[PDB]
């Protein structure tokens, strides 16, 4: 079965050069065209730009114009995708698809592949705060509990709530920048009221690129 | 370039009924259109190319029509799995210049559900690293239509405050919004009343949790 | 006679419509001020009563400024050839009453083609008798033009008829130009500019060196003693001009028509409102050496062809495969020679859906994908874009965008055998419907209804292949067609075909144009034995300037020489006051081609040395300095500049 296979993570600086492949399979590799789709968070697909199989036939879109090398190789059959002088503003998930016609035309984009998610900014370590439920603010008889973690720039992060025991009324807020360059998303989990100090509550939280795991009582 | 550029951009409709979304263009793409569609956390999918005819492991429930300067999607009936955004792209022969359009997210029809407001003030521990963010929690309620509102000391503030809406969930189709006011640790105790107006269509009047410090 | 064209003779080169611009273009007009032979058309009669009148074969050189001031019927046609003698095709262009009829046709009419008025004001009436022409061959181009090409006649006491005809001699339309204007006066001579507008292009091509003009005759009676001396005041008189290759600098008005015209060239003023861009020049020196004129001919083209693209092996070859295993060749690293397909045969269908076949040339294309294949004799066309046939639908398909070409032609003497015929196939049962430039080289056996088919095929079951039967006795419909589709990818890449850059044959000894490997200038062509590297391509003297150029064609060495005559220069002392001008070649002896007296500096034509001594107004050089003074009727003279 035709699946094309591409690299995972990739972070990188301010004016520099990421190199993402997309290696092909199931398809001999040398009658079907391949594209370059950017999809952004929050935005849709945005550029276009083939690279022929064969040959470097290929064609950049309007908006980079001379900024991006999609380069070919018959070898392994994998293409690639040279992205220079990424900005704040390129950091999102580029895509690589197939074509439903053959080399000399092209309809639309019929097999994609799993997506890269490509950032430019700078790393550090996570930090995470509990946060706590007022006296005067159980409504209805029911309790929310969260934890606020912060300073994490990758989204890797699955916040749960007593190694993942507790999966009912867990909301997982997405992540939002903040102005220091750094997301932060907090976790929040609605419980009774009459569960309060009776049941002992720990969200964990685990960031694998810095191999940092928090277990923070609430 | 031929600026793809879809009308409604949000179908709130109910499964088991049909849906009709436009893309309209400029120059003729009778027969130059393709359409697509991108769950949340996956890759998008060929939904109909060539803008008449069906593509491959499509179900019968799509189809498209649509010729001249006016084309749109004719789904059958909804399902829990046609819930996404979907797109628009004409193929333009000569100068290769593949443009898309914005997206239509196609939500789920219930009843008008309530905004459980919740405020959450800083604990110490954050206090002590000189930082102070209130999380105000709005959680179970209809489509996000719910501007927050953070009075201090009955001033209203704003630029200083950060909103994050999930996706639609598939128990209840409801979403959930927390609002995070990042203040000093000085400007915090300067003051005393913090409270976060929520404003809501299932609201009948504005409802207003605050705490004294 | 002769007489004097002022400002007269200028017309719409192109049919770009233009505003608020001053635009020089290099075309083929009528200079200023030049020469026109006048010849007057009247009645001639000598003593004895014989009829006579004037009509030489005047030469048509490159184009003419044909005017006339014919009242009613005098001038209603024209002639043309450059051999009259039926052996190329000719051009009469008669302009009959309230129609034109523009025949070309070769033939020889006659050798004085006298034709009468005949002023019949019937409405069904023939007026050009058969005494014109006398001959009958095969034409090649006629014309109806319901549009008379004929101004309209005024009739008042002093308010004339005044038209003008421009032609040319190029060999894709005859650019013929009309336009009408009325004289204000009847003794004055008609001094004004006037532009034409192109009338119509007919699409003929045929040499021509030489013309004639059709004058009425009008002889029925001659009415004796009014007319004894043939006539006294003038009935009309045509001009004939000849149109010179000059760059004319056009200013267009606001509305985007013309209102005056620089010559540019062969005129002093013209010259330095040309380098100066300036109506109202100033009192300078204005150098414009190596630019006054040049014009000799046309030769720009990219020389140093190279290896021609593998287009053979497609076009003609050994045997061709079916639909079922279609062959594919790409093209690339190379340049593309789109002549020498024709040579082959004489083809079917050459249909090309994205582009025209005489602008193939003139586009860069990123690769060429040569499909050849063997079809039947009834389905040259169903291979198109959008088209639902057996052969078009289950095998190669084009798709709605197939900016290649069809280009077929007939096999049946290379692919026909009298024999059953096995070689091709066509595969008519397929399970889908196969996607543009698919293609399906299995032989898994069909299945249409529910029937078990692994190892056999029955009833129900068929199989992927049928014998393409091409019997010699068969007519066409059922015969073996060669097609070969040229898929024209169009991506913006380092493209290689892009053209047959064919130059001229190395043109030399004479002051042309210039354009040999990117390098474009002007100056003359002159041998050189100068031993250059073999990796050298361009050479550049110790001035930076181009004085050798290597061939790229065979070897030879070329030597180019500006002719830069020393400094052309010339001054004005401004159009406010007078238009009077003077040059100065700095650099000549007075030698190398009016008041001609040789300075320091250079040669001053057109200024006289006055040997007293005034204020300098206008500085010459090597103290030399000119005026315009009120000399006892102005102009500009030379005198030495008073230091005290």
């Amino acid at each position: 079965q035709v699946q094309l296979v591409q690299s995972g993570a990739e972070v990188k600086k301010p004016g520099a050069s990421v190199k993402v492949s997309c290696k092909t399979s199931g398809y001999t590799f040398t009658d079907h065209y391949m594209y370059w789709v950017r999809q952004a968070p929050g935005q849709g697909l945005e550029w276009m730009g083939v690279i022929n199989p064969d040959a470097g036939s290929v064609t950049y879109a309007q908006k980079f114009q001379g900024r991006v090398t999609m380069t070919s190789d018959t070898s392994t059959s994998t293409v690639y995708m040279e992205l220079s002088s990424l900005r704040s503003e390129d950091t999102a998930v580029y895509y690589c698809a197939r074509d439903l016609f053959f080399i000399p035309a092209a309809n639309s984009f019929d097999y994609w592949g799993q997506g890269t998610l490509v950032t430019v900014s700078s790393t550090k370590g996570p930090s995470v705060f509990p946060l706590a439920p007022s006296s005067k603010s159980t409504s209805g008889g029911t309790a929310a509990l969260g934890c606020l973690v912060k300073d994490y720039f990758p989204e890797p992060v699955t916040v749960s709530w007593n190694s993942g025991a507790l999966t009912s009324g867990v909301h997982t807020f997405p992540a939002v920048l903040q102005s220091s360059g750094l997301y932060s998303l907090s976790s929040v989990v609605t419980v009774p009221s009459s569960s309060l100090g009776t049941q002992t509550y720990i969200c964990n939280v685990n960031h694998k690129p810095s191999n940092t795991k928090v277990d923070k009582k609430v | 370039e031929i600026v793809l550029t879809q009308s409604p951009a949000t179908l709130s409709l109910s499964p088991g009924e049909r849906a009709t979304l436009s893309c309209r263009a400029s120059q003729s793409v009778s027969s130059y259109l393709a359409w697509y569609q991108q769950k949340p956390g996956q890759a998008p999918r060929l939904l109909i190319y060539d803008a008449t005819n069906r593509a491959t492991g499509i179900p019968a429930r799509f189809s498209g029509s649509g010729s001249g300067t006016d084309f749109t999607l004719t789904i059958s009936s909804l399902e829990p799995e046609d819930f996404a955004v979907y797109y628009c792209q004409h193929r333009s022969n000569w100068p290769r210049m593949f443009t898309f359009g914005q997206g239509t997210k196609l939500e789920i029809k219930r009843t008008v559900a309530a905004p459980s407001v919740f405020i959450f003030p800083p604990s110490d521990e954050q206090l002590k690293s000189g930082t102070a963010s209130v999380v105000c929690l709005l959680n179970n309620f209809y489509p996000r239509e719910a501007k927050v509102q953070w009075k201090v000391d009955n001033a209203l503030q704003s630029g200083n405050s950060q909103e994050s809406v999930t996706e639609q969930d598939s128990k209840d189709s409801t979403y959930s919004l927390s609002s995070t006011l990042t203040l000093s640790k000085a400007d915090y105790e300067k003051h005393k009343v913090y409270a976060c107006e929520v404003t809501h269509q299932g609201l009948s009047s504005p409802v207003t949790k605050s705490f004294n410090r | 006679s002769y007489t004097n064209s002022f400002t007269r003779g200028v017309y719409y080169p192109d049919k770009v419509f233009r505003s608020s611009v001053l635009h020089s273009t290099q075309d083929l007009f009528l200079p200023f001020f030049s020469n026109v032979t006048w010849f007057h058309a009247i009645h001639v009669s000598g003593t004895n009563g014989t009829k006579r009148f004037d009509n030489p074969v005047l030469p048509f050189n490159d184009g003419v400024y044909f005017a006339s001031t014919e009242k009613s019927n005098i001038i209603r046609g024209w002639i043309f050839g450059t051999t009259l003698d039926s052996k190329t095709q000719s051009l009469l262009i008669v302009n009959n009453a309230t129609n034109v009829v523009i025949k070309v046709c070769e033939f020889q009419f006659c050798n004085d083609p006298f034709l009468d008025v005949y002023q019949k004001n019937n409405k069904s009436w023939m007026e050009s008798e058969f005494r014109v022409y006398s001959s009958a061959n095969n034409c090649t181009f006629e014309y109806v033009s319901q549009p008379f090409l004929m101004d309209l006649e005024g009739k008042e006491g002093n308010f004339k008829n005044l038209r003008e005809f421009v032609f040319k001699n190029i060999d894709g339309y005859f650019k013929i130009y009309s336009k009408h204007t009325p004289i204000n006066l009847e003794r004055d001579l008609p001094q004004g500019f006037s532009a034409l507008e192109p009338l119509v292009d007919l699409p003929i091509g045929i040499n021509i060196t030489r013309f004639q003009t059709l004058l009425a005759l009008h002889r029925s009676y001659l009415t004796p003693g009014d007319s004894s001396s043939g006539w006294t005041a003038g009935a009309a008189a045509y001009y004939v001009g000849y149109l010179q290759p000059r760059t004319f600098l056009l200013k267009y008005n606001e509305n985007g028509t013309i209102t005056d015209a620089v010559d540019c060239a062969l005129d002093p003023l013209s010259e330095t409102k040309c380098t100066l861009k300036s109506f109202t020049v100033e009192k300078g020196i204005y150098q414009t050496s190596n630019f006054r004129v040049q014009p000799t001919e046309s030769i720009v083209r990219f020389p140093n062809i190279t290896n021609l693209c593998p287009f053979h092996e497609v076009f003609n070859a050994t045997t061709f495969a079916s639909v079922y295993a279609w062959n594919r060749k790409r093209i690339s690293n190379c340049v593309a020679d789109y002549s020498v397909i024709y040579n082959f045969a004489p083809f079917f269908a050459f249909k090309c859906y994205g582009v025209s076949p005489t602008k193939l040339n003139d586009l860069c294309f990123t690769n060429v994908y040569a499909d050849s294949f063997v079809i039947r004799g009834n389905e040259v066309s169903q291979i198109a874009p959008g088209q639902t046939g057996n052969i078009a639908d289950y095998n190669y398909k084009l798709p709605d965008d197939f900016t290649g070409c069809v280009i077929a032609w007939n096999s049946n003497k290379l692919d026909s055998k009298p024999s059953g015929n096995y070689n091709y196939l066509y595969r008519l049962f397929r399970k889908s419907k196969l996607k543009p430039f698919e293609r399906d080289i299995s032989t898994e056996i069909y299945q249409a209804g529910n029937k078990p088919c692994n190892g056999v095929a029955g009833s129900n079951c068929y199989s992927p292949l049928q014998s393409y039967g091409f019997r010699p006795t068969y007519g066409v419909g059922h015969q073996p067609y060669r097609v070969v589709v040229l898929s024209f990818e169009l991506l913006h890449a380092p493209a290689t075909v892009c053209g047959p850059k064919k130059s001229t044959n190395l043109v030399k000894n004479k002051c042309v144009n210039f354009n040999f490997n990117g390098l474009t200038g002007t100056g003359v062509l002159t041998e050189s034995n100068k031993k250059f590297l073999p990796f050298q391509q361009f050479g550049r003297d110790i001035a930076d300037t181009t004085d050798a150029v290597r061939d790229p064609q065979t070897l030879e060495i070329l030597d180019i020489t500006p002719c830069s005559f020393g400094g052309v220069s010339v001054i004005t002392p401004g159009t406010n006051t007078s238009n009077q001008v003077a040059v100065l070649y700095q650099g000549v002896n007075c030698t190398e081609v009016s008041n001609v007296f040789q300075t320091r500096a250079g040669c001053l034509i057109g200024a006289e040395y006055v040997n007293n001594s005034y204020e300098c107004d206008i500085p010459i050089g090597a103290g030399i300095c000119a005026s315009y003074q009120t000399q006892t009727s102005q102009s500009i003279i030379a005198y030495t500049m008073s230091l005290g």
